[PDB]
């Protein structure tokens, strides 16, 4: 229904250095509500909030349409794998339930990004 | 130019049947006709039917055990389909197709039905607090998104659309919710409403500030 | 009824590129699969490439990777196979055609016409026609033959027809030849009766559509 | 990424007879398998789907069969007419693929050719060039051997030779055989003659002209 696709699906980075994750939602959607990002552990297989600020720094560009994570100072575990979750010009409660919402008209999570430290 | 084409209103969590039919008569075998219910724009499989034994799987987990067709339906020529448990997710153009085996493996049937799915939403809960003036209207679980309007209950007319401040929710379970704040001047005897209006349905639900 | 037409086919130069369009009606096109399938002149049938309803799983032949590309058209209903960088061996007869609908073909491919490419460092070329003219050598018993030796035209069909039609009897046309030089050539023979030599005149007509070349030529005995 | 053997690649039948064609594939197929008919300069034409279903217009002598990995085409009583080339094709998988083809030619009775010979053109020889044409008419079995010989002289290499498909109704050949010169090779000889050996002939045929 809706549709957001990331970039990138898999990147190496080296330990101490920033990574950058972005993500658009893609047209006719008319503008962005709401900007949700998760990780999941490599074993569990469940995905976890990213509470923005801080070490995690979001850029959002309502022209653009788009908005990009950036991870600092990056440790060895900070690996698995990445979603973004976005809706169009409507707000939510909680991130909890945005990817529970597959095909929605209004909102649509990300394709997912793979990321490995060394 | 499809042979037909068709809108479909269904509610949310409802039983809901779009059909392809042809004008009943037992008129049709199961091991000659070949039927395919797929989407429109993924062309996605959600259903079908074929004389030979078939695998299935074929149809995503999506519609695997929520979309069925009535062999007997089949043979009376309505190859309708039946979802079972609709979701705001559903909202999307299908299409059906029929073929005659004993025909050139010819159209017998060629139909898109676009299916819109709605919920209504709940009655409007007005508040009445103050400043140096200030109404908030409450509703949850509708779908689409809804309109909002402030009525004058005194000559029934509407207020303007400036002076109200909406804000659209999407919850869990995939519905809307609506928050409208409206800043008016004081007048003597403030008699207004707030009508929330579910633009698919064509209903509006509608509260008074006493 | 269903109806597949091909066009966009002819002759191109080795290296060239060629977009072949075919055109469908009949049948809802955005729900079937499509497919391109060629045939090489006396050689087997050898598919080329197939595309899913939506265009996101294609298949080609090893022979075609990265060669040619097929796309499809729902809303216009049609089906493209664009060709670079074309060799000789890519020469040969391409049918579209339309086959299932579900992941395990179930329904039988419904073929097209078939269009003809020709790759080849010659040139177009209107046939030479010449008569075999009858005479007492090409006679026995009551029957003679005459003909038209159509040579030296690229690239091929011809169509040979005797009298406009009219005559359908005893009418052998022979299997074009690829010449040394890269040219076709064929003869038509007829079978006559031998009274007709003297008082029925013979007319072969060919025409050369590549070429928009029609000839009527007068096959006179030698007396 | 199917594989389709088809056997035999070739054969002869005289009318009235039985014929079976084998299609054997690489995996698998449940009668996902189609049998199509293939006449000369014509589309392929589809006989047979489903393993064993006719399609319309199919007369009742042709005979699909086969399930798994082995399928069979049957033609009950062979006609004049069964003269082509048919194929099976799988349609179980994408992509769907074809058998090499077999041929079938039919079994007549040894009828020896009619010979004829014409001699080069006017125009031809205005031109500049010239062309000889042997003409064997309604002939079987498509087996023989046309020679030229000019002033007695064996020529080869300057001659090509084409045959058409099998008679509808007779189930004969006819060839045609071109030699092709100069107009100077054309006009330094003399005589010209194209001598037909075949097996339905008792001695060799020798047609000659000579002009030029
Ligand atoms: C709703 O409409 C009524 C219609 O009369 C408004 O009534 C007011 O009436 C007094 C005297 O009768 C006028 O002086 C006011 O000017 C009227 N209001 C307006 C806006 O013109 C009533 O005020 C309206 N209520 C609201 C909230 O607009
Ligand atoms: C059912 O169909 C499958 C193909 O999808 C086939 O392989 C299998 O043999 C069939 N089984 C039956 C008819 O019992
Ligand atoms: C209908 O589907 C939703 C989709 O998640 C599910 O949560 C709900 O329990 C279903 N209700 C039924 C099957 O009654
Ligand atoms: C909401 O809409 C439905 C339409 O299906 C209607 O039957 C129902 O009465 C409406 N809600 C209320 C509270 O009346
Ligand atoms: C009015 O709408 C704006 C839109 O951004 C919202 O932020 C604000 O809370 C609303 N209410 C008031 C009183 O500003
Ligand atoms: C309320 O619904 C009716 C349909 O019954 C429609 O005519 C009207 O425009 C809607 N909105 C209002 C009254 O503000």
């Amino acid at each position: 229904g809706a549709r957001v696709d990331q970039t990138p699906r898999s990147v190496t980075k080296e330990t101490g250095e920033s990574l950058t994750i972005n993500c658009v939602l893609r047209d006719p959607s008319y503008a962005l509500g709401s900007t949700c990002w998760y990780r999941k552990k490599s074993g569990s297989t469940n995905e976890e909030s990213i509470s923005k600020g801080g070490r995690y720094v979001e850029t959002v560009n309502s022209g653009s349409k788009s908005f990009s994570l950036r991870i600092n100072d990056l440790t060895v575990e900070d690996g698995g794998t990445y979603r973004c979750g976005a809706t169009d010009t409507v707000r939510i409660y909680s991130c909890d339930y945005l990817c529970a919402l597959n095909g929605h008209r209004d909102a649509a999570c990300g394709g997912g990004t793979v990321v490995t430290v060394n | 130019g499809d042979t037909q084409e068709k809108e479909v209103r269904a509610m949310v969590g409802s039983d809901v049947e779009l059909s392809c039919a042809c004008p009943e008569g037992s008129r049709f075998d199961l091991n000659d006709v070949y039927v395919y219910w797929q989407t429109s724009e993924s062309k996605t499989v959600v259903t079908y039917h074929i004389p030979q034994n078939s695998s299935l799987e074929n149809v995503d987990s999506r519609y695997r055990n929520r979309a069925l067709m009535s062999p007997a339906g089949m043979l009376r020529g309505d190859f309708s389909l039946r979802l079972f448990n609709v979701t705001p997710q559903d909202e999307q153009k299908f299409h059906c197709l029929v073929l005659s085996q004993s025909l050139g493996f010819q159209e017998v049937l060629s139909v898109e039905v676009t299916l819109h799915v709605a919920a209504n939403f709940s009655v409007p809960v007005v508040s009445a607090p103050h400043s140096p003036l200030t109404f908030t209207c409450t509703s949850i679980n509708g779908y689409p998104r809804p309109n909002v309007y402030w009525i004058n209950k005194t000559d029934n007319s509407l207020l303007d659309q400036a002076l109200q401040n909406d804000t659209v929710f999407l919850n869990m379970r995939g519905l809307y919710d609506v928050v409208s704040v409206l800043r008016i001047a004081r007048t003597p005897s403030v008699n207004i409403g707030c009508c929330i209006e579910n633009v698919l349905l064509q209903q509006n639900l509608t509260v008074g500030s006493q | 009824e269903v109806q597949l037409v091909e066009s966009g086919g002819g002759l191109v130069q080795p290296g060239g590129s060629l977009r072949l369009s075919c055109a469908a009606s009949g049948f809802t096109f955005s729900s079937y699969w499509m497919s391109w399938v060629r045939q090489a002149p006396g050689k087997g049938l050898e598919w080329v490439a197939y595309i899913k309803q939506d265009g996101n799983e294609k298949y080609y032949v090893d022979s075609v990777k990265g060669r040619f590309t097929i796309s499809r058209d729902n809303a216009k209903n049609s089906l493209y196979l664009q060709m670079n960088s074309l060799r000789a061996e890519d020469t040969a007869v391409y049918y579209c055609a339309r086959e299932g609908i579900l992941w395990f073909g179930d329904l039988p491919t419904f073929w097209g016409q078939g269009t003809l490419v020709t790759v080849s460092s010659a040139s177009t070329k209107g046939p030479s026609v010449f008569p075999l003219a009858p005479s007492s050598k090409s006679t026995s018993g009551g029957t003679a033959a005459l003909g038209c030796l159509v040579k030296d035209y690229f690239p091929e069909p011809v169509t040979v027809s005797w009298n406009s039609g009219a005559l359908t009897s005893g009418v052998h046309t022979f299997p074009a030849v690829l010449q040394s030089s890269g040219l076709y050539s064929l003869s038509s023979v007829v079978t006559v009766p031998s009274s007709s030599l003297g008082t029925q005149t013979y007319i072969c007509n060919v025409n050369h559509k590549p070429s928009n070349t029609k000839v009527d030529k007068k096959v006179e005995p030698k007396s | 990424d199917i594989q389709m053997t088809q056997s035999p690649s070739s054969l002869s039948a005289s009318v009235g007879d039985r014929v079976t064609i084998t299609c054997r594939a690489s995996q698998g197929i449940s009668n996902w398998l189609a049998w199509y008919q293939q006449k000369p300069e014509k589309a392929p034409k589809s006989l047979i789907y489903a393993a064993s279903s006719l399609q319309s217009g199919v007369p009742s002598r042709f005979s699909g069969s086969g399930s798994g990995t082995d399928f069979t085409l049957t033609i009950s009583s062979l006609q004049p007419e069964d003269f082509a080339t048919y194929y099976c094709q799988q349609y179980d998988s994408y992509p769907r693929t074809f058998g090499q083809g077999t041929k079938v030619e039919i079994k007549r009775t040894v009828a020896a050719p009619s010979v004829f010979i014409f001699p080069p053109s006017d125009e031809q020889l205005k031109s500049g060039t010239a062309s000889v044409v042997c003409l064997l008419n309604n002939f079987y079995p498509r087996e023989a051997k046309v020679q030229w010989k000019v002033d007695n002289a064996l020529q080869s290499g300057n001659s090509q030779e084409s045959v058409t498909e099998q008679d509808s109704k007779d189930s004969t050949y006819s060839l045609s055989s071109t030699l092709t010169l100069s107009k100077a090779d054309y006009e330094k000889h003399k005589v010209y003659a194209c001598e037909v050996t075949h097996q339905g002939l008792s001695s060799p045929v020798t047609k000659s002209f000579n002009r030029g």
